[PDB]
RNA sequence: ACGGAAACGCUUUCUAGCUCGCUAUAAUUACCCA
């Protein structure tokens, strides 16, 4: 067993967003209590085509009124008196910051989640994080990366770390040897939706 | 209606019948539609094509009913998409689904729009 | 004599696996590394070919005195369990690896699962110009579990090598748990557990009392 | 006396069948190991030759008193049921295997199934160098069923050997259910299941109701 | 157009009339076209060449339709696949396929392009 | 009173053995607009 293993504990000083490419729009959340409620919008439109409100919802969605308070789908619920909010999805409680005409955040990016809806950190993310550290602190991998100059200095060489099967040679592949696993999934009480600040 | 023998030509004719920069003739014929916004449109259908493959239409009818609303909301925000949901008959041909192989054909129509949009521009 | 005994196990995934797959007619945005699935239930499969293939090459770091460079250069403990082509006596060797099928698909509806696979975005970042390169690769979900049959022939040529081979079988199964069974693997994607290691005779007469004490121990 | 009785059963499968046909030099990106397919319907066959050869070689491990170099050196229990080219008593030996012809194209189309054969994509990894070399091999899909039928003839006095021939034949069908029929084999590709094992007498007079219970 | 005559002799003639790296004089005279971008189109035509031997032609109409999408989309991404589908008249040969004997002629034509792509460099 | 009559080109025989769909790869970057 040459498989020497390591256990990495990762503490979060700053908030970390990872993943998924999906984003809720500005009309796909509910801010009733101190809890942004992200519902399954298919069931939300199922429940509300039964209340004759699907045409009223289609009118709401292209309705750019001022005071963004009135454009964030709490106004559609409290306007037409919808009190049954029993949809699949999840709540994440408010920070208390990012305010007042509060609740008028616009587009959140969903954190990476597995099929159970429990979020986790994938090991491909943390392996790429490790890979920039290991590339930067090496005076063999810094030097001649930015190459070929043809299109517009277009790309890394990707071969300063020797990768591949490489016919004839033995199989080295350093970063096949480092094997980062994913995380056991944490609970989505741990998510807060910070904004961004340049 | 889009059928399995015409939708790619419909998609080409829809991407051509689509407005361009009248002014700013430095690299002209550039659309008033960007690649990110059209890939935003295709993102709505990419997570229904896989389940058109996998599972039954009677669990996807609800998600198509919300897909109508997703295209409505994207049409309302930017006027660039608003002159694409009318040129390409997207809201017309979205009501025309009723089974699996027209859901799949609609997702392929969206991919044909993205393909001809990359090909022209 | 002749007997066939059957190693059952239940494969539990962890960070579930991606045994790469079929379709060329996929999409422009959707899953572009598909996983291998049943053609009829569309549930994910662990094929027995990948199980045997990882198991040989993980047992071959351990059981080859001289280095391999090919199968049919393995060391007559793996030639008899996995076949050579170029030994006269070790061609059909003694182990049948069936394809694992998804077993707990009803259990994975009591947990909130929309679909028995997941799609995972993965993004090659370029290190100069910082440009991104996304991909959506499919993998079976984490608590998926699989039936695992593995059938063993005991003829008279298995004179006293049955126990010595079952050492190797339960060494290879615990060695797959230290490695990943197909897919990215260095990025997650692999970790397999084997529970309920149970060997029963399906043909002939052989004692499975002493067999299930280097399995479960 | 003379009789011909028929063992009909249904070869369901699991980890579906590769049973190769032409290994002719295929196309550049296409299937490398095409499965054996019917000329008209283009559906798979489980032919009689594969069933007969598998069931000899699996019953040769069981019913031989002594290990045979060849089918000529098989025991008389198998030489009478599968024929022997060299024994005068056992030329044309008592069983007729027939090709099996995909009972349920309509049931599979009732399920969500496009093709009756899948192409599974597969590779070998070199041991030094870890090169990969792929494979596209065809595979008659999982829950297909196939019409299996045997014919057993009952001649002059084979009548004392009837019952303890069927104990053999049943046993052979119990060994195909533990082994694999066809290609690639020890990598999946094999599992069959004989269902609705019914023995009907077709020509002549034999009492199969004292026998159809043996096959449940 | 390509008939059951010179359709392979077209494909070889398309590969020699395809642009190269006049630059990069370290194993020079190599294409801009990378062979993975071309095997991702042979993968499509290979599955169709296999299914045409079994299924009908009416049961391949959607599948064949999607071919044009990919040959458009892959052309809009790289300029190398763009002059692949321009030097080899692939979008024109795609419009010509109407029978299974013409589908298979296109599907073997793409194999000839891949065969001569590997044969030269 | 047909160079003819009588005569199964037939029996036996698994397209099979070996082979990981695998290698590298942070869903990321820029910061604004009316």
């Amino acid at each position: 067993n040459d498989y020497r293993t390591f256990k990495l504990s990762l503490l979060t000083l700053a908030p970390i967003h990872i993943g998924n490419g999906e984003k809720y729009t500005s009309r796909e959340f509910i801010y009733e209590n101190k809890k942004f409620y992200f519902p399954d919008m298919g069931k939300f439109y199922n429940k509300m085509v039964e209340k004759r409100l699907a045409e009223k919802f289609e009118a709401f969605l292209i309705q750019t009124r001022p005071n963004a308070r009135n454009n964030r789908l709490i106004s559609f619920l409290n306007d037409n008196r919808i009190a049954e909010r029993s949809f699949g999805g999840y709540s994440i409680s408010e920070t208390g910051l990012e305010s007042n005409s509060a609740g008028a955040i616009n587009e959140v990016n969903k954190f990476i989640r597995d099929a159970f809806g429990n979020p986790y950190i994938p090991g491909s993310s943390l392996k790429g994080a490790i890979r920039t550290i290991l590339m930067n602190t090496t005076p063999k991998w810094n030097n001649e990366n930015a190459v070929n100059d043809f299109g517009r200095f277009p790309k890394e060489n990707k071969n300063l770390i020797p990768w591949g099967p490489k016919k004839g040679k033995e199989y080295d592949d350093l970063f096949n040897a480092i094997r980062v696993s994913d995380s056991k999934p944490f609970d989505n009480k741990s998510l807060i939706l910070v904004q961004k600040w340049d | 209606i889009l059928t399995d023998e015409n939708y790619v030509d419909i998609a080409e004719k829809a991407i051509l019948k689509l407005e361009r920069n009248t002014r700013n003739r430095k690299n002209p014929d550039a659309f008033f539609l960007t690649t990110s916004k059209l890939r935003n449109l295709l993102s709505l259908t990419s997570t229904l094509f896989d389940e058109s493959k996998v599972k039954e239409y009677d669990a996807l009818l609800d998600r198509i009913a919300y897909l109508r609303v997703q295209f409505v909301y994207q049409a309302g925000r930017e006027i660039a998409v608003k002159d694409l949901i009318e040129k390409a008959q997207i809201l017309e041909a979205l009501k025309e689904i009723k089974d699996r192989e027209t859901l799949q054909r609609f997702c392929r129509y969206m991919e044909a729009l993205v393909a001809y949009f990359k090909f022209y521009g | 004599t002749f007997a066939k005994i059957k190693f059952s196990a239940q494969i539990r995934l962890e960070t579930g696996l991606h045994i790469g797959g079929s379709d060329a007619f996929a999409a422009i945005g959707a899953i572009n590394s598909p996983v291998i699935k049943d053609p009829i239930t569309n549930l994910p499969i662990i094929p027995g070919s990948s199980l045997k293939g990882k198991m040989r090459t993980l047992l071959a770091k351990v059981y080859n005195e001289k280095v391999a460079e090919k199968p049919s250069d393995d060391s007559d403990i793996l030639s008899r369990l996995f076949g050579n082509s170029k030994d006269k006596r070790f061609k059909m060797g003694r182990l049948i690896f069936r394809d694992a099928f998804l077993s707990n698909a009803d259990e994975l509806d009591s947990l909130g699962v929309r679909s028995y696979t997941e799609v995972k975005f993965e993004n090659t970042i370029d290190r100069i110009t910082a440009e991104a390169n996304p991909r959506q690769i499919e993998r079976a979900i984490r608590n998926s579990t699989f039936d695992f049959e593995l059938i063993y022939e005991i003829t008279d040529e298995n004179e006293n090598q049955v126990e010595e081979d079952f050492k190797v079988i339960r060494d290879g199964l615990k060695l797959l748990e230290l490695d990943y069974l197909g897919g990215s693997g260095s990025r997650g994607y692999g970790k397999v557990a084997f529970e309920n290691l149970k060997a029963t005779t399906v043909f002939g007469n052989y004692d499975v009392k002493t067999l299930n004490e280097l399995l479960t121990a």
